[PDB]
């Protein structure tokens, strides 16, 4: 027979239920055989990690710094607060660069590069033969000195439009009717010439489109921080290390999910008219480890089951008792 | 006929359970192939490798000593050789996820 | 209570002697002869026989519910299949 | 080969150390709370307290590690199992089905009479889940929340005669002491109670910080969520026991005073006297090395951990930092092999877990036990 | 659905069913309620960016950069989830118990 | 196919439910036969069936 | 790969368009001096693990 309850009430830390059993004319009621049924929604916290090692840039060096800024105060009587240094990469090839940008396609019209995506940081140029010579103009983008600096180890951006571009949405667009607000991406253009460039024919040598993303680092942690001051150089060289692993789940046999040998929250068993609680639960006796070692001394009849110990807790037998037997190094290995 | 064959052996299997390589030949594959279960990699540290004398480049130095006199003045040094090779700082290296 | 407590069990053990049976005038040992006993054997405190076997039966689906539930069962949140079943 | 066995020992030894060996990085501010994820997670232990020459050549159990729960590690298979059975993300619907347990010890029957039957189940994370690091889930952020409970039961057959005959025809305690910090003595009283039922007791050591305090409806104190050992029976703390003495009053012999613990043979005998999973003879596993001889090897100096220098130049010094220092010859450990062998002396200990002491069979006793640095608790089970 | 498990044992060694069934359940990323979700084409999607060759088994090329596939499922930030299901069951037959017309 | 397909559960990849799994090179059975036949590429044969 | 996911470069500055509408461009000073950044893919060497 299944039973829905009489009354319910679902308190801050306890779930009380509430039945009423029938009257065994001809028959007895078999408790032990009872079993209960529950349905619900279970959150496992922001701790749950069920796997080793991080998801995201799980090549990349522990050190390496995405391509990002920073300022310096440069602070005195004249302070320059406007340095505004770059460390990083420029892959995306192209023919020319112009006040557009990076040019990719001529069709002339030459295209230039659309900002929202491109240069897609995937695309790079496939040679290490290549010796084209002339002038290689080269493009890439890089963080700007708003975002956090993290290493590239484990680090997340999510994407903002369908073609796979990271940037942000610059709510300021201020406008000379009062109005409204407007939304564009927030993506500039960098130039870079050349150290001994000299002041007379100065042209554009690397583009480097700058743009601010939701960085984040959903499983990864930061080992080494030089410096207190965010986006500083010496930041750069922070180090990351992936986050533990945490398996979350229920526990042997449902323990604790009844309310056994608790004298504040207890049940009866009795009749409707006779106000004697049949069921003695008190702490004298612990009844889930009690119900441990009687399944535990059941396993004679059930030694067939080879699973039927696939959830009691185990450890790994090297892990607890180590056998260093050294190992087998005789060759090197160069790379 | 064939698939009766197969169905026919594999039904003789009662008698023929004490035979452990008794399907030696059947075709199978690998169970993690076909459903693949990723519990990541345990590679909290790195692993760096570092060139074959230990040691990058470096500078050429000298030896200087201090002067028999009192005076906090140092000057060039004959036991020791003109170039000494003395790296500065730590050493150049690469790392791989193994 | 009605709860068949060890210490009246051992009481009608103690207590109970057959009368027959008890032979005083030589060594023979029951068991040792081939031949059946003076009278039936029956039990201390329990005399009917269906009574014990519905004793029996309950204990023993009681123990076979326990070995298919005891560890409790997931089963599937959407449909209702069981997620670690054991034949 | 180096590397992934250097790897595999960090992540299966060095990341579950005790705290006390671990350090806070320059720089960065972590959580005040000690059992939580963020805090856990932060600190970094030095590479080198486990490196690839621990105890070369022998079998044992790293000194730090034998006073930690081994059931709290993410290789904990049945753990995982039953992590992976509720899915793979944060938030997961549950069907589940639980048997009852008081009266799958009472074994109750119900003849008529239209009774009330009514149970309180449990909403703190803590105690219904689990965690492969045991960090407080109760402020992590983890919740629980239940729809719908039914009771699912099984009347059977049985003739009023039969019940009316019947009618006419008829007609173990558990105590926890305390023990300070660093304690090695332990003088306990037992309650006067009925001298007769005393068919032998057992006892094990537990923490205070995993042993919840059951007896009330939510323990705010509870603020770990690993194994609980009071619980599921995954006792670990079984060879942190020295001697145990009974006073002078008599008892039956399944009658000694005073049982030697370590100093022997005499309790391994008494232990299979008093004989599955939970079992002697299971988990009982001795361990015997070789190390340095202290007082006889004259030319011995005890370097502090902080001033051993092996594999200088090519690792992070007391921190997984990049490569840092100079090659030179190392210090740590001294050759126990070789053509320059130092002296050498023989130690052996021994684990024993998932078990309980037996001793078979108002009452004094003093218990012994090896120091330990937090809060413990002397369980005792009075089988009665 | 159940009935046609069923169905099955009841029909009922290496080419037989319940020893070549399995059903598995994940989780993924909800694809109507999650507000700011952006479906990339598999060809703008980049992760381990500069340290891989890009859609070619080719030498390094890039540049490194937060990645944006996959979505965190776990984590701080997760993002809403939907639970999927599906079977295999192979080296076997189906068995109806017992012109005629199917479909 | 990378290193973070599906992670942290089990799931065979939705392109491969439809390739027959036993045209593969971990295959026990084919590798055991070509095996007993030889490592080259011609081979004598002596058979029963 | 290096450690700084790079191997060397060289140094650059800033140069930004001129207010004028002359295609011609200027030294910048809101940007340093000197400026790291490489060129094309970062020195790798390979390994058969």
């Amino acid at each position: 027979l299944r039973f829905v309850p009489v009354d319910r009430e679902d308190n801050t830390y306890s779930y009380k239920v509430r039945y009423t059993l029938a009257v065994g004319d001809n028959r007895v009621l078999d408790m032990a055989s009872t079993f209960f049924d529950i349905r619900g929604v279970l959150d496992r916290g922001p701790s749950f990690k069920p796997y080793s090692g991080t998801a995201y840039n799980s090549l990349a060096p522990k050190g390496a710094p995405n391509t990002s800024q920073w300022i310096v105060t440069t602070n005195g009587d004249n302070a320059v607060t406007t340095t505004t240094n770059t460390f990083g990469i420029a892959s995306m090839k192209g023919d020319n660069i112009t006040k557009e940008g990076l040019q990719i396609g001529k069709d002339e019209k030459p295209i230039y590069a659309d900002k929202t995506y491109q240069p897609e940081p995937q695309v790079g140029e496939e040679s290490w033969t290549d010796t084209d010579g002339t002038n290689e103009k080269f493009g890439g983008r890089a963080l700007k000195p708003a975002t956090n600096m993290k290493p590239c180890y484990g680090s997340f951006a999510r994407p903002t439009n369908i073609k796979g571009g990271q940037a942000k949405n610059r709510k300021v667009k201020p406008t000379t009717e009062g109005g409204v607000e407007t939304e564009e991406p927030d993506i500039d253009m960098e130039f870079f010439d050349g150290r001994d460039a000299v002041a007379g024919a100065l042209a554009p040598e690397i583009v480097l489109y700058t743009e601010n993303v939701n960085l984040e680092t959903p499983d990864s942690h930061v080992v080494y921080k030089p410096e207190t001051s965010n986006n500083s150089h010496a930041n750069l060289g922070q180090q990351a290390m992936p986050n533990r692993p945490n398996y979350i789940g229920f526990r042997d046999n449902f323990v604790g999910l009844m309310y056994y040998n608790s004298t504040g929250n207890m049940g009866v068993l009795a009749g409707q008219a006779s106000q004697l609680n049949a069921v003695v639960d008190l702490q004298d006796r612990n009844t889930e480890l009690s119900y441990q070692l009687l399944l535990d001394s059941l396993g004679d009849r059930t030694r067939y089951f080879s699973m039927w110990n696939q959830a009691v807790d185990s450890y790994d037998p090297d892990v607890r008792i180590i056998e260093n037997h050294g190992i087998e190094d005789e060759l090197p290995n160069y790379c | 006929t064939e698939l009766s064959y197969q169905l026919l052996l594999d039904s003789l299997g009662d008698r023929t359970r004490y035979f452990s390589m008794w399907n030696q030949a059947v075709d199978s594959y690998d169970p993690d192939v076909r459903i693949i279960e990723n519990h990541g990699i345990e590679d909290e540290l790195p692993n760096y490798c570092f060139p074959l004398n230990g040691i990058g480049p470096g500078h050429t130095y000298q030896g200087i000593k201090v002067k028999t006199d009192d005076t906090n003045g140092w000057e060039k040094d004959a036991n020791v050789a003109p170039a000494n090779e003395i790296t500065i700082g730590n050493n150049l290296a690469m790392e791989i996820n193994i | 209570g009605l709860k068949l407590t060890p210490g009246l069990w051992t009481s009608a053990y103690l207590r109970k002697f057959v009368p027959e049976d008890y032979h005083a005038h030589e060594i023979r040992f029951y068991e040792d002869q081939s031949r059946p006993p003076n009278a039936e054997l029956t039990a201390c405190v329990i005399t009917q026989g269906h009574i014990l076997g519905q004793l029996q039966a309950i204990n023993k689906a009681r123990q076979e519910f326990l070995l298919r539930k005891g560890r409790g069962v997931y089963l599937d949140p959407q449909s209702g299949e069981e997620l670690n079943p054991i034949p | 080969q180096a590397n992934l066995w250097r790897s595999f020992l960090y992540s299966n030894v060095a990341l579950y150390l005790p705290d006390v060996y671990k350090y806070t990085p320059p720089n960065i501010t972590l959580p005040t709370n000690t059992n939580t994820y963020e805090y856990m997670n932060g600190r970094v232990v030095s590479p080198s307290l486990v490196d690839s020459y621990i105890n070369i050549g022998a079998r044992w159990s790293l000194d730090p590690m034998d006073n930690v729960n081994p059931f709290n590690h993410h290789r904990n298979a049945g753990l995982r199992y039953r992590s992976m059975l509720l899915g793979n993300g944060r938030y997961v619907p549950f069907h589940i089905q639980v048997p009852q347990k008081f009266f799958a010890v009472k074994n109750l029957l119900l003849l008529p009479g239209s009774y009330t039957y009514e149970w309180n189940f449990r909403k703190d994370v803590n105690m219904v889940l689990q965690s492969s690091l045991g960090n407080d889930l109760r402020t992590d952020g983890a919740t629980i929340s239940f729809t719908s409970i039914n009771l699912y039961a099984t009347f059977f057959p049985m003739a009023h005669n039969t019940a009316s005959t019947l009618e006419a025809m008829l007609r173990a305690a558990n105590m926890l002491y305390p023990i300070p910090a660093n304690a090695t003595n332990i003088p306990i009283s037992i309650p006067s109670r009925n001298w007769a039922a005393f068919r032998g007791w057992s006892f094990t050591r537990l923490k205070t910080k995993e042993t919840p305090s059951l007896g009330s409806g939510f323990d705010p104190y509870f603020v770990y969520s690993g194994s609980i050992p009071y619980l599921d029976g995954t006792f670990y703390l079984n060879h942190t026991f020295k001697k145990v003495s009974i006073m002078f009053d008599s008892s039956v012999s399944w009658s000694p005073n005073e049982f030697e613990i370590k100093r022997t043979k005499d309790w391994f005998l008494v232990q299979m006297l008093a004989n599955r999973m939970y079992s002697f003879f299971r988990n009982f596993q001795p361990m015997s090395r070789q190390v340095v001889d202290e007082v006889n090897y004259t030319d011995y100096k005890a370097v502090t951990l902080p001033y051993q220098h092996n594999n200088s130049g090519f690792v992070g010094y007391l921190a997984p930092t990049m490569r840092q220092g100079e090659p030179y010859p190392a210090n740590y450990p001294y050759p126990l092999i070789g053509t320059t062998a130092v002296k050498s002396v023989t130690q052996k200990k021994f684990l024993c877990d998932r078990t309980m002491w037996r001793i078979p069979f108002a009452l004094d006793m003093t218990f012994e036990v090896d120091p330990m640095d937090e809060p413990t608790l002397l369980y005792l089970l009075f089988e009665v």
